[PDB]
């Protein structure tokens, strides 16, 4: 049983949570943000990651040479990342350097001097940026499935954003993106490891209270997303691995069905050839393409956001003639969650869970992330015991009337990078989404 | 029927001392009037070998082994399309007739029933 | 949509079960349609319409 | 303290096992019905058909009582 | 033009109400009718044409 | 590349005449596939020209047949090669699945082409007995009376079916002029099905006479086998000649040289030799009904061998038991064959009921518990 997540608030309305460790000598903190690429526009699509950059460039006391000095001084290091609908800049340090970490995020937040000089030289850095993600070939993949699941609406659109965007950014934008998402009510400050609580606190009313507050206060992982079944292709022959992803809508963070698709998610499973283990993995689908070798790997996710969410499979094969087969039989593994699936593969992949929402937490830059994410998706941190609950009711009744309005016979997304030429047209791949012997 | 129910049945027999007394007399002579042995066969040599647990358990054998089987394949398939029957030290002696297959195939069968049994299990 | 999609439309099983019935009612209703159709539009010409005299 | 996982193997053959299979008990239902409806449809010009099963069902079995008048038959 | 993350212009053909059962229950009301009267013409042809087989008129009138 | 293997026309021929790999070791009982290629080329040579001179009205049919025979040149031949390779291929088509079941054919991975010939072997049946009609005489009339009456023993519908079958309310003419026009048609149905399970063998191969596998040491089909056919292509056509020059009508029935006649009914009906152990399978059962489904299933049982035989080991080269068992198979087979043809009569009547439980028995009992004994006795044998 792990110590309480303490949690208060301050007048403006800046969430501080937190939860210690005496066991440990390091302390993660940090401000987690319900504002990413998200709440942009087309015109300024890519300020969020801009600024990401620039909150490094220098504030108004220190430098950018003074900021570096700082943190190598404190001896631990910042981290920062930003999403479609979170913003997270963080800091692990030592025990006792945990007021100085607060006082540096504090300051790199509020108070960023976005100096045209910084912004030009930026506009290159990013640019660069650009042409080397070509070759992270998972987040290629993620990143058309998002544009094509998602056409031409908010959550379609790059973290990074558009060339044009890049080119056109100007710190007077970057200023208004800050001053209209970075507020009080949209933030939490986080501790995780060696923290008091009743520090961070303190720390909080020194460093943050000056913070704006919202004219709307609407509570934390408040959010409408319409679906487009359809597909990208973009093949390239002269790769050797072939790069697909399938998904269907989803379910959003707060959804009553938000278990059982981590259920039914756990069920399909993950699979790579170079784990050990993986070959006498229990899910069939791990059976079949291992003793086929059809695929070097396959990793089911269940991504979720405030209203909607994409559920689906990411593969990745250099059998090129098999990619069919692939396909097919994962599909057919998905129609069994509708039609086949019983207390056996339930109970299983329920007691697989019960044990990995927990693994996973195993440091506290994990456990920081995990208070943050809830305390922003949800509005609060679900207890291991209410996560068990809830994890308990999801029966085998559920995830088959789960799947049955989710996957049977439904529209999907499709991204295929790399020798694809075997994989067949949408109508092949969606007329796989049911069978016709059920 | 499997090699498993073969060798677990047989190992029944075994142990019964009465059962073993009237079996093993019969088996030795079932084995005399089969005359695999006068084409310089194993026993192991006619299981057959068309699916998949077989082939994963040929592919098992250690390289000797396995040249010495083709060998004695070829060998008899000559024999039989001559119509002809080993002599001298072409013909299996009771000793050389060696299991040499059946601990293969019994390890590639008892993953093969666990897997299928696993398959089945139930969260209690 | 939804309740019809489901019981009628979702299972293959059911699907085929809905259009065989529904290729039994058309088969026999349209017999009788067209069978009356006929006879209106060849009225006093058939056999039929002039049995009585005989 | 867990010593050991709690679990059993159900009966199975062939791969089929009674949860599985009893999920697939309605499905095979249907499709009997879909046999049932589609066979009697083949059959039902046979006047045997008409005469032993169609006619004899309620309000609808009208439909296949049909005489042809004696002075129209030749046979 | 260049960046393969702006989707293609598909709005003249998207149906707004894409994801809805009714949207799909409409062609499966297609497809069902399709498959409808081709059970029907099937059973129609196979009556028809397999009738020949039963006596014929000259047989009958010699009964 | 030669043009054989690169013209995918010249491929297809080339993959199963002449590159085919074959096991080198195949005995002559590996000849009966070949000889029944020969039966049906006779037959198809000989069956569209007698469709020339032949004429399917019940009015004309005897007549028809009597022209081929008087006036026809060279009718004489074409009509007792005819009717004579009819019988051959029964003959050669019991010698195949005797061989495919004493050597263990049936087991995988040769389950498919095992499966399509039995069907292969029920077309035939069905071809033979609408030819034997054709003739229109006296077996051929009561033959057909009694054997489409089998089928209203079909609950419910059976009349009807049979009525329908016939096309009025006897064996007529209706009924000869769809036999004849089914008779033309089923033999290109049993040529393709059997191009069918020769496509379907040919994943596996050819299995061997002793039971091991033939890739260490293949032969191409062409010249060894190509050769080792021809032998008993003129060993086949010696009998032929035998036949068909010094004895043509010995396999056949007088009567059917009587015409047709609804109102007399000949001393005894009894089907053509080879269907005659079915017969008596039929006659067993005293139920109508009963005795219609034992006899499909004395067909239809051939599709359990692959369960039934629980043999680790292909075939019966190396098993004494199993060899006599299959022995008395046979020969009851043929004692079942006998059977059909006598009278019904005293002690014929419970002998054909010992010898169809005992045909039955082999299936059902005898196999299984003799195939899992033997592997006992391996077993333990050969510690
Ligand atoms: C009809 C159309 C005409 C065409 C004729 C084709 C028939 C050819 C054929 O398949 O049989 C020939 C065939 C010779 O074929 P083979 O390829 O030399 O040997 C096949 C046997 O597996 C080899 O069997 P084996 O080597 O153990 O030799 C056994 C055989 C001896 O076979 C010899 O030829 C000697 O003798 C007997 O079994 C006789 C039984 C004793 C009775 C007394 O004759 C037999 O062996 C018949 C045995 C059946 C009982
Ligand atoms: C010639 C005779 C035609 C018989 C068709 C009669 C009914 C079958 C039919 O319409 O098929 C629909 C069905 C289903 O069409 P489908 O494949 O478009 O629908 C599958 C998806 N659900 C079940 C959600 C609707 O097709 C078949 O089952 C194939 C048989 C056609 C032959
Ligand atoms: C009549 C009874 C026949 C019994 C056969 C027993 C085996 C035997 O001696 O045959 C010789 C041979 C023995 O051949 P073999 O292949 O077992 O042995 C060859 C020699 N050794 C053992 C050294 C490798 O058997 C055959 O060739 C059998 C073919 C069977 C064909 C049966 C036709 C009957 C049709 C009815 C259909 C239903
Ligand atoms: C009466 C009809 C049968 C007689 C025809 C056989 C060929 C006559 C002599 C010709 C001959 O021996 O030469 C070979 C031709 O044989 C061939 O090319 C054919 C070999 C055997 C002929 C038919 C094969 C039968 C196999 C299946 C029977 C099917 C029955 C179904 C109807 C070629 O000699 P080589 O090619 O060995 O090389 C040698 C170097 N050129
Ligand atoms: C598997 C192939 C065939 C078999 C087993 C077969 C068998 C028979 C038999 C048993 C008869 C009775 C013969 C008699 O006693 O007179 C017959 C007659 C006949 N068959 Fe076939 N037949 C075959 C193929 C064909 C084909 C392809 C034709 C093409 C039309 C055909 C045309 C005839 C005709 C016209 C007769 C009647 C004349 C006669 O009796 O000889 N047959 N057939
Ligand atoms: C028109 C009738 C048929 C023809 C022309 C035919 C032809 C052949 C040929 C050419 C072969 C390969 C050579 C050989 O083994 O003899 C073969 C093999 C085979 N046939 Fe047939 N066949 C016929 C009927 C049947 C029937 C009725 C069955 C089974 C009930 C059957 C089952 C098989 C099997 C299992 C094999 C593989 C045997 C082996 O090599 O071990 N066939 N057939
Ligand atoms: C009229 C047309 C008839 C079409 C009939 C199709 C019936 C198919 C039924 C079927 O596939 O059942 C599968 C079920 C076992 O499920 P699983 O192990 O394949 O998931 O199998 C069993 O439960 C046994
Ligand atoms: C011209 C290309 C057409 C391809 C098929 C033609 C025929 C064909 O494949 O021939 C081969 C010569 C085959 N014999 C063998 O496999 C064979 C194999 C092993 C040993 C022996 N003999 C041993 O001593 C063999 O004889 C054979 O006789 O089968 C006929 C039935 C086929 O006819 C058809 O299915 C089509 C139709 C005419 C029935
Ligand atoms: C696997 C398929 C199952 C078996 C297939 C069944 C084969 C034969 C079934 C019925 C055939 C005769 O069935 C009979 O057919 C004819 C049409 O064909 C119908 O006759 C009807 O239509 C015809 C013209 O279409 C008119 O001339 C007639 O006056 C009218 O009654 C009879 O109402 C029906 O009783
Ligand atoms: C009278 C019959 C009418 C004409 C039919 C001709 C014979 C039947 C052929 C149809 C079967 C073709 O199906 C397919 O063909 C190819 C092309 O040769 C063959 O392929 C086979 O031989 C080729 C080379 O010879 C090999 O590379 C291959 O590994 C092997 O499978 C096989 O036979 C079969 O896999």
């Amino acid at each position: 049983v792990s110590p309480k997540t303490r949690t208060s608030n301050l007048k403006n309305g800046l969430t501080i949570a937190s939860e210690s460790n005496p066991l440990v000598q390091t302390a993660t903190v940090g401000v987690w943000i319900d504002a990413g690429s998200r709440n942009e526009n087309a015109y300024n699509n890519g300020t969020a990651h801009f600024f990401e950059h620039l909150a490094f460039k220098g504030t108004d006391k220190r430098s950018q040479h003074q900021l570096e000095l700082d943190i190598e001084n404190m001896g631990g290091h910042l981290n920062a990342y930003t999403s479609r609908e979170s913003t997270v800049y963080y800091a692990k340090s030592f025990k006792d350097d945990v007021p100085k970490s607060v006082e540096i995020l504090a300051d790199i937040l509020q108070h960023s001097k976005l100096a045209e000089s910084a912004i030009d030289r930026e506009r290159e850095v990013i640019t660069r940026e650009l042409e080397e993600v070509n070759k992270q070939y998972e987040e290629v993949v993620f990143d058309h499935l998002h544009a094509t699941a998602f056409m031409n609406q908010p959550l379609g659109r790059t973290i990074l954003g558009p060339r044009e965007n890049i080119q056109t950014i100007t710190n007077t934008e970057l200023r208004k993106f800050i001053t209209e998402n970075y507020t009080a009510d949209r933030m939490v400050l986080v501790g995780a490891g060696a923290v008091d609580h009743d520090a961070l606190v303190e720390l909080a009313e020194k460093y943050f209270s000056h913070l704006p507050s919202s004219q709307s206060p609407v509570p934390l992982g408040t959010p409408i997303p319409n679906f487009v079944g359809s597909e990208v292709r973009l093949r390239d022959d002269t790769m050797p691995v072939a790069h697909i992803a399938i998904a269907v809508e989803g379910v959003s963070w707060t959804s009553e069905d938000y278990y059982t698709a981590l259920v039914a998610q756990a069920i399909i499973g993950n699979y790579d050839r170079a784990v050990g283990t993986s070959r006498h993995q229990g899910s069939r689908l791990s059976n079949i393409v291992s003793e086929n070798n059809l695929a070097n790997s396959f990793q089911s996710f269940s991504t979720s956001y405030s209203d909607t969410g994409l559920w689906g499979i990411y593969l990745t094969s250099e059998n090129t003639t098999q990619i069919d087969d692939l396909v097919h039989f994962t599909l057919k593994e998905w129609n069994r969650l509708s039609t086949s699936v019983s207390n056996l593969q339930v109970e299983r992949a329920k007691s697989q869970l019960k044990a990995g929402l927990l693994l996973s937490l195993d440091g506290t830059t994990y456990v920081a992330e995990d208070i943050g994410r809830q305390l922003t998706t949800l509005g609060r941190r679900v207890t291991p015991a209410e996560v068990e609950a809830k994890l308990e009711a999801v029966t085998e009744h559920d995830v088959r009337a789960w799947a049955q309005k989710t996957l049977y016979d439904k529209d999907i997304a499709l991204v295929g990078l790399g020798p694809i030429e075997g994989l067949y047209d949408y109508n092949r791949i969606r007329n796989d989404m049911s069978m016709m012997r059920w | 029927a499997s090699i498993t129910s073969v060798v677990k049945t047989s190992e029944l027999i075994l142990k019964s001392p009465l059962l073993s007394k009237i079996v093993v007399p019969l088996a030795k002579t079932y084995v005399k009037f089969s005359g695999y042995r006068q084409l310089g066969f194993k026993m192991n040599d006619l299981i057959i070998e068309e699916t998949p647990n077989m082939q994963l358990a040929l592919r098992r054998l250690p390289p000797t082994e396995s040249y010495d089987r083709v060998y004695r394949l070829i060998r008899a398939t000559q024999f039989s399309l001559s119509h002809k029957l080993a002599t001298g030290n072409d013909i299996t002696k009771p000793e050389e007739d060696d299991h040499y297959l059946i601990p293969y195939i019994l390890d590639v069968e008892a993953e093969a029933f666990e897997k299928d049994a696993l398959d089945n299990l139930e969260v209690v | 949509a939804t309740t019809f999609y489901n019981v009628f439309v979702k299972r293959n099983s059911a699907f085929v079960a809905t259009i065989l019935a529904s290729a039994f009612v058309f088969d026999m209703t349209f017999e009788t349609a067209i069978d009356n159709f006929w006879d209106r539009i060849n009225a006093g010409k058939q056999w039929k319409d002039i049995r009585h005299k005989y | 303290y867990v010593k050991k996982p709690s679990y059993k193997i159900v009966p199975h053959f062939l791969g089929f096992n009674i949860p599985t299979v009893s999920k697939w008990i309605p499905i095979f239902g249907i499709w009997g019905a879909a046999a049932g409806i589609g066979a009697l449809f083949l059959i039902e010009g046979v006047p045997r058909t008409r005469q032993d099963i169609l006619s004899k069902i309620p309000i609808i079995g009208e439909h296949w009582i049909r005489e042809i008048p004696a002075s129209d038959n030749p046979f | 033009g260049k960046s393969t993350y702006k989707i293609p212009d598909f709005t003249p053909y998207l149906k707004k109400d894409r994801n809805t059962d009714a949207n799909r229950l409409f062609s499966y009301f297609m497809i069902g009718s399709f498959g409808m009267l081709s059970a029907a013409g099937a059973k129609a042809t196979v009556q028809d044409f397999l009738s020949n087989m039963s006596a014929s008129a000259d047989v009958l009138a010699m009964a | 590349m030669a043009l054989r293997k690169k013209n995918s026309l010249l491929n297809m021929a080339n993959s199963y005449v002449l590159d085919s790999p074959q096991p080198s070791n195949l005995n002559y009982f590996w000849n009966f596939g070949s000889l029944l290629a020969l039966c049906l080329v006779i037959q198809l040579a000989t069956g569209i020209t007698l469709a020339m001179h032949y004429t399917s009205h019940a009015s004309l049919a005897f007549d028809s047949v009597e022209h081929i025979m008087r006036d026809v040149n060279f009718g004489w031949f074409i009509r007792y090669a005819h009717a004579n390779t009819a019988s051959f291929f029964f003959i050669c088509i019991y010698a195949h699945m005797g061989r495919n079941i004493y050597y263990g054919s049936y087991k995988t991975p040769r389950v498919l082409p095992w499966s399509i010939g039995v069907i292969i072997f029920l077309l035939l049946i069905i071809t033979a007995f609408m030819g034997y009609v054709l003739v229109f005489g006296q077996m051929s009339l009561w033959g057909a009376t009694v054997i489409c009456n089998l089928v209203s023993a079909i609950p419910w519908l059976g009349e009807d079916i049979v009525h329908f079958l016939w096309g009025g309310f006897s064996v007529g003419n209706p009924t000869l002029q769809r036999f004849f026009a089914l008779h033309y048609l089923m033999p290109f149905v049993l040529a393709v099905f059997a191009l069918l399970h020769l496509i379907a063998l040919h994943t596996a191969g050819s299995s061997n006479p002793l039971g091991i596998t033939s890739n260490v040491d293949k032969l191409s089909m062409h010249p060894y086998y190509s050769f080792k056919d021809l032998i008993t292509v003129f060993a086949f056509l010696l009998m032929f000649t035998l036949f068909v020059f010094f004895s043509p009508d010995k396999l056949g029935h007088p009567d059917n040289y009587i015409p047709a006649n609804p109102m007399v009914t000949p001393a005894s009906i009894v089907p053509e030799w080879y269907l005659l152990p079915f017969y008596a399978i039929l006659r067993a059962i005293p139920d109508k009904l009963g005795g219609v489904i034992a006899m499909v299933a004395a067909i239809l049982i051939l599709l359990i061998l692959p369960i039934v035989d629980r043999s680790i080991i292909r075939g019966n080269a190396f098993k004494p038991i199993s060899k006599l068992l299959f022995g008395f198979f046979i020969c009851n087979f043929l004692l079942l064959g006998v059977l059909g043809q006598v009278h019904i009569e005293p002690p014929f009547i419970v002998l054909g009921q010992i010898c169809t439980i005992f045909y039955f028995s082999y299936f059902l009992i005898l196999l299984p518990m003799v195939s899992t004994i033997e592997n006992i006795f391996f077993y333990i044998g050969s510690l």
